[PDB]
Parts: C-alpha cells; structure tokens; sequence
C-alpha cells in the first residue's frame, strides 16, 4: 500500500491504494478473493479484441 | 516556332469521432476512478421499496445504504466483466442478455 502511495504521489494511503496493492499481489488476491474493498474500484484492463485498429 | 518539318516535341511543359473511441476513453476514465456510479437518492428510494415488502416501518442508517450501494455496484461491475468475456467468446463485441444469463448460469445463480 505504501508502494502504491508512492506511485500515486500521495502521502496518505487511500482505499484505492489498498485495492491496487492487494490485487497486484498474486497471493493476496487469492486470500481476499471473496472480499470487496469499499471505494476500491477495479484494475485498468481492456481486452485485446476491444482495442482499436 | 519556325519548326515546319518534324517539330521538336520536347521543350514543352462539425467533428464527430468514430464509434468506439469515446467509449474506450470513457472506460479508461472510470477504471481510474472509484466514485460510485449509481446516484445515491434514487438508489436509496429503491432499497426502501424493497425493504417495505419484507418488514413494515423500517429506518436505515445512512452508512447501511452506502454499504448496500458498494456491494451492489461491485457485483454489477464484476458481472459485466464476465458478461464481456462471454460476448467476446461468441465472436461478438456487443453484450446481450444471453451473455448475462450465461454468466449467472456458470456462477450457479439460478
């Protein structure tokens, strides 16, 4: 979470940082797989077929 | 100019973007933010309607409504992720009710 805070250039950890931290880890995602974090959002992900030409 | 026999041939010389661009840019805009997407007051009135059919004369804490909205939107965003995967699997790009029904069928939600 502190690493995500440094990446977002913010001093205080917000729930976005916790969401990014947990889901970028392969094992923390499986631990909290049935858990939704408030004000967390989702990871930026666009499918390949959906991209323009 | 005095060429009378076999003359010299040479020596003469609103804006509207394409469909799909704003959509992808809107996708990027909402994937970066985490603000709630369904408005608070219509959602709060809808939940009050649903609760009246379960027990009469009920009061809700404002935090209870916000928690209901958080879990509802997260469920719907995750469902549309599975729905989009189903539509792409069918060699399509457009989501359809058959995609949501297929997603909820695989989840076991009957």
């Amino acid at each position: 979470a502190g690493n995500a805070a440094r990446d977002n250039k913010k001093t205080r950890i917000i729930p976005r940082h916790l969401q990014l931290a947990v889901r970028n880890d392969e094992e923390l995602n499986k631990l909290l797989g049935r858990v939704t974090i408030a004000q967390g959002g989702v990871l930026p992900n666009i499918q390949s077929v959906l991209l323009p030409k | 100019t005095m060429q009378t026999a076999r003359k010299s041939t040479g020596g003469k010389a609103p804006h509207r973007y394409r469909p799909g661009t704003v959509a992808l840019r809107e996708i990027r805009r909402y994937q970066k933010s985490t603000e709630l997407l369904i408005r608070k007051l219509p959602f709060q009135r809808l939940v009050r309607e649903i609760a009246q059919d379960f027990k009469t004369d009920l009061r809700f804490q404002s935090s209870a409504v916000m928690a209901l909205q958080e879990a509802s939107e997260a469920y719907l965003v995750a469902l549309f992720e599975d729905t989009n995967l189903c539509a792409i699997h069918a060699k399509r790009v457009t989501i359809m009710p058959k995609d949501i029904q297929l997603a909820r069928r695989i989840r076991g939600e009957r």
